[PDB]
């Protein structure tokens, strides 16, 4: 049997869901994780950091209903 | 029976701090949220249904977690597949006996 | 193309039960006197066919 391990492991600081003009974005797949300057978008099996644009998520909602949900900016490519 | 229900102990904090990553490998640690948020997105639900009904998720769990715990404490029969093991091994032996 | 494909399989068989009593000693009344010690036994097999 051939089998894939994954290995190496770091810590990141995540949240739920962000909130933009009063509009709740939730990802569609993978989690919200924050390097120490910004927030950015990644799988959970391996480490490859995206842009949080409007492609990675998708909104429900507005920002009075979720716990923890936090204040960032979503890039629209215009 | 000590050490089968440190076992268990041990499993159930593993599923309820790391959820299903420590049967792949190394434990990744994740807040109970995101893992029920995952265990919903993998069953055709989107996450958003959790998020916006934790509450009354949260209270069903605790509610069914309390029928059980009600409903094993009358006599019943829940366990008596486990009753027949004893009741073949000391049968046979007492059947030798008066054999 | 679409296909179609059989599969077949058992579930359950015959259920089935013995007489120790005529199997042993038909219509006979001292080899079922002589029987009488072997009880055991028999009730062991009625009670693994049940
Ligand atoms: C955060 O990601 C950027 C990518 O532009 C990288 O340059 C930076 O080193 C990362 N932060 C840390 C603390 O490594
Ligand atoms: C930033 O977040 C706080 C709560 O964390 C909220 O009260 C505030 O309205 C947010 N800022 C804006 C501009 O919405």
């Amino acid at each position: 049997h051939v089998t894939y391990v994954p290995s190496q492991e770091r810590n990141f600081t995540t949240a739920p869901a962000i909130c933009h003009e009063g509009k709740a974005y939730f990802p569609r797949e993978g989690v919200f994780v924050f390097n120490g300057t910004s927030w950015f978008i990644t799988q959970r099996n391996f480490f490859s950091p995206q842009i949080i644009t409007t492609d990675n998520t998708f909104v429900s909602g507005n920002c009075d209903v979720v716990i923890g949900i936090i204040n960032n900016t979503v890039y629209d490519p215009l | 029976d000590d050490m089968i229900a440190a076992y268990t102990a041990a499993l159930v904090s593993g599923t309820a701090t790391a959820g299903w990553t420590f049967g792949a490998g190394a434990a990744l640690q994740i807040p109970f949220a995101m893992q029920m948020a995952y265990r919903f997105n993998g069953i055709g639900v989107t996450q958003n249904v959790l998020y916006e009904n934790q509450k009354q998720i949260a209270n069903q769990f605790n509610k069914a977690i309390s029928q059980i715990q009600e409903s094993l404490t009358t006599t019943s029969t829940a366990l008596g597949k486990l009753q027949d093991v004893v009741n073949q091994n000391a049968q046979a032996l007492n059947t030798l006996v008066k054999q | 193309s679409i296909s179609i494909t059989t599969e077949v399989m058992p579930v359950s068989m015959a259920k089935t039960s013995v007489d120790c009593n005529m199997y042993i000693c038909g219509d006979s009344t001292e080899c079922a006197n002589l029987l009488l010690q072997y009880g055991s036994f028999c009730t062991q097999l009625n009670r693994a066919l049940s």
